[PDB]
């Protein structure tokens, strides 16, 4: 959200008083509404980079790295919880056949 | 790849046009040739064109004359006025007007937020071409500080630094700064003093720009066509 | 990333343009504003779909980091190598790593050594030697009958032949057995498992197939290389990678699958008799041994399978197909496999 | 070694500092990397930087660009008024003050224990520096006969033997010694006679002599910084 900032020096910044209905301010700050939600998108975007973070596609993704589906009507919160445990499955044991059972 | 297409005039020959392009009457059976024709090649009139529309071409009939040609080497007598100035109107390009309203920037030259965007009056964006593109670039470049521009150091002038004492020593200095902020543009080819004065306070000088000719510009524009850019990267 | 797309950006641009300003009223086909927008929304959707695919492959990349699996890189094919002598030996001879084997055979140019000194005693008649293609990669897999040169010189030596086609030789891991085999990594964290247990026992690259064979307080290993064989040096690794997997106080074994040696000879008719020659034998021959040297564990070899595989060669070019030494399927245990023995085929 | 420091100015942006130094916007990325800088790298305020203090900069924070800076080589122009003063003094050496009182010894120019050093009256050894360290310098060595000076033989002059005759023969022997004695010290970039008279006994004449100019002295102590040493072993 530098797009004022790295902008062509001469070229006005606020909307002028002359004009309510200034063409040049509007097409600026429609680039830069533009641009600041590309900026808030790709900060917003790290949530998708960690499992922990993670939401519906990219976990379905790291579901699918796992080796674990999502279940109909399963929701991300409860799908993350499940991988995790999969992940940290004790066997071999009485207590672990009584928890699978 | 390129040819010339030759339109058949009253009572026209396959010699004469041989004759006239080729230079040399012999090449007309190579223009029957190239152009499947048949014994009667050009008939007088439609109604004979009717018998065998495919093989025969009649008066008003367009022919290909299978000869490289080249846009460039083409004598600028022959080209029309409005083509010369479409030709130098594309050399010199086209730009979005930014220099409108000449009296507020001319009121606050040194400062920023000076020039801005307009409209046509047909709801699109305004457009400078030609002299008025060239008016704009070089009052562009004279009023941008040198280096303040991102992506490019040398562009701009040091006249926000030139507002020195009133002596003979600041008005050279700023004629050469003047001069050399001219010439960095590539199609100015040269510029250079008219007369100056000072009035105490105010400096007052003139200059004379002398752009590219109508020549150069249709030579680079013909030979462009080659690339089919059409645009300018200088 | 929303996976936006250009007609929302474009749209939403042109929206706002228009509330900005009521002058700005030209947006057609062709209009400057229209077509600066356009660029400017076409880069922010690459911008979009270049960050899509960057975050997957950024996933994968994670994958492999975090739990150090790195991808498995192109084996080296090996196989062993038959040697026979004039009469029995007196001198025991030594035969030191790095003694080259090579092949006259021209259409197969590869060349084989040994990693490890052999000694062959005396009043012996032949000796069997591992050997390790020097190049890397699938070139190694040579058929049978192919190696018949040895490089050491040695006046002793009487013929040089592997009797077996070599098939270990492979090239770079796909990702699909990646994902499986990560798959395996995560069924196999908890160590006493069957699945476990198959995990680590395949936890040796060389490792093709293992089959477990379970019974009360007693568990059998059934393990095979990609050729079909068990060496001793191969047990011993995977029994050594089985110690961190296995449960404790059962008893273990491990042991070579049951491999079966299908030699075939086949007459085949052909339509077009100016067609005959060395190339069409040696390509069907080709097919044949690709075809069992993909069978896996517990496949059982179907005669008509294999009569489809050699007709659709070329359904018009091959007239009839006749096996001379095949006359009924085989089946196959569960712990048993089928190779390729000599591979024979007559023209007609 | 040494290198560049830029305090942030106020809504500067990595290119355009990259652009400013470097020469080019594309070293932005050395530069972060270099100072280890996260994305948000030039916040608008300090509360923005207490979010992470370490990985963020905000306005009047410095940072550092990696590029051997040497101090010779420098525009003169750039340089202070008072840098300039500080520069040329130490050029021309601090020496501990031994021609006060001037009248005593200008008494008794030809004899020896004329001069003795001084108190700066803040109960510190007393001090000329610049000028008036040339001044003790150039009167001290007229003033010293030749061969005196112990380690020294050529130090002095033999001005204290030209007590000859009213002739303008001794004048001519007076005047050469003179400009020997002068021209003997380095920082004398030369010297000159300007007018001279004879009164019977007393002669009289006048001298000029041109020290080391600004921009010479400016230059030996910069390249001096390579060294450290900044004295004078002349």
């Amino acid at each position: 959200a530098n797009f004022l900032k790295n902008l062509h020096p001469l070229l006005r910044r606020d909307r002028n008083k002359k004009d309510n209905q200034d063409p040049n301010f509007a097409l600026i700050d429609a680039l830069n509404e533009e641009m600041n939600q590309v900026e808030k998108d790709a900060i917003e975007s790290k949530l998708q980079s960690s499992l922990k973070t993670s939401t519906s596609e990219y976990l379905d993704k790291f579901g699918d790295w796992f080796g674990v589906y999502r279940k109909t009507d399963e929701k991300d919160d409860v799908y993350r919880a499940r991988i995790i445990k999969y992940l940290l499955l004790k066997r071999g044991t009485n207590n672990a056949i009584i928890d699978a059972i | 790849m390129r040819f010339k297409k030759h339109v058949v005039q009253h009572e026209e020959t396959m010699q004469a046009i041989a004759q006239r392009y080729y230079g040399d009457v012999s090449y007309w059976i190579d223009l029957v040739e190239h152009n499947n024709l048949k014994y009667p090649y050009l008939v007088e009139t439609d109604e004979e064109k009717m018998k065998d529309p495919e093989r025969l071409a009649s008066t008003g009939d367009t022919l290909i004359i299978p000869i490289e040609s080249d846009l460039t080497d083409v004598s600028a007598k022959e080209i029309n006025s409005r083509d010369k100035d479409v030709l130098v109107e594309l050399a010199l390009g086209r730009d979005l007007n930014i220099t409108a309203d000449e009296k507020y920037f001319n009121e606050h030259g040194t400062s920023d937020n000076i020039l801005a965007f307009s409209t046509n009056g047909n709801g699109d964006l305004d457009t400078v071409k030609g002299i008025d593109n060239m008016k704009q670039q070089l009052q562009a470049r004279l009023l941008t500080p040198r280096g303040s521009l991102m992506l490019h150091p040398n562009y701009g002038s040091d006249l926000h630094n030139l507002f020195g004492l009133n002596i003979p020593e600041q008005a050279t200095l700023i004629e050469m700064e003047v001069l050399r902020t001219l010439t960095s543009d590539n199609r100015v080819k040269s510029a250079n003093l008219i007369d100056w004065k000072i009035q105490g306070n105010v400096y007052s000088g003139q200059f004379s720009v002398e752009i590219k000719s109508v020549e150069e510009s249709i030579n680079f524009v013909l030979g462009q066509d080659e690339e089919g850019i059409f645009a300018l990267f200088e | 990333m929303k996976t936006r797309k250009l007609t929302n950006i474009l749209s939403k641009l042109i929206d706002k343009t228009m509330a900005g300003t009521s002058k700005i009223t030209d947006f057609t086909p062709g209009s400057a504003s229209r077509s600066l927008l356009e660029a400017v929304s076409l880069e922010i959707e690459q911008f979009y779909i270049l960050t899509k695919e960057n975050i997957d492959w950024g996933i994968q990349e994670g994958i492999i980091e975090a739990f150090d699996f790195q991808k498995r890189q192109s084996k080296r094919a090996y196989g062993d190598v038959t040697i026979q002598f004039y009469q029995p030996l007196d001198m025991r001879m030594y035969i030191p790593a790095g003694t080259t084997f090579t092949s006259t055979r021209q259409e197969y140019p590869q060349q084989f050594e040994t990693l490890v000194d052999y000694y062959a005693e005396p009043d012996s008649t032949e000796i069997v030697v591992e050997v390790y293609c020097k190049e890397t990669g699938v070139a190694g897999n040579v058929p049978e009958g192919t190696i018949n040169t040895i490089a050491s010189g040695s006046s002793l030596i009487r013929s040089v032949n592997n009797e077996y086609s070599f098939n270990t030789g492979t090239k770079e891991e796909s990702q699909e057995d990646f994902k499986r085999r990560f798959h395996s990594f995560v069924e196999s964290r908890g160590r006493a498992t069957n699945k476990s247990v198959r995990y680590g026992a395949l936890q040796i690259p060389d490792v093709e197939g293992v089959y477990v064979y379970e019974e009360t307080g007693h568990i059998t290993v059934f393990a095979h290389d990609r050729n079909g064989n068990l060496s001793d040096t191969l047990k011993e690794d995977i029994i050594d990678a089985l110690q961190d997997y296995r449960p404790s106080g059962i008893m273990l074994d491990v042991t070579g699958v049951e491999k079966e040696e299908v030699n075939v000879s086949a007459t085949v008719t052909i339509s077009n008799k100016s067609r005959i020659g060395d190339t069409l034998q040696k390509h069907i021959e080709s097919v044949i041994r690709s075809y069992l040297n993909n069978l896996k564990t517990s496949d059982d070899l179907i005669i008509t399978d294999l009569i489809q595989a050699i007709m659709n060669i070329d359904d018009v070019l091959i007239y009839d197909v006749s096996f001379d030494n095949l006359d009924e399927n085989i089946i196959v245990p569960p712990q048993g496999i089928i190779r390729a023995g000599e591979i024979k085929v007559e023209l007609k």
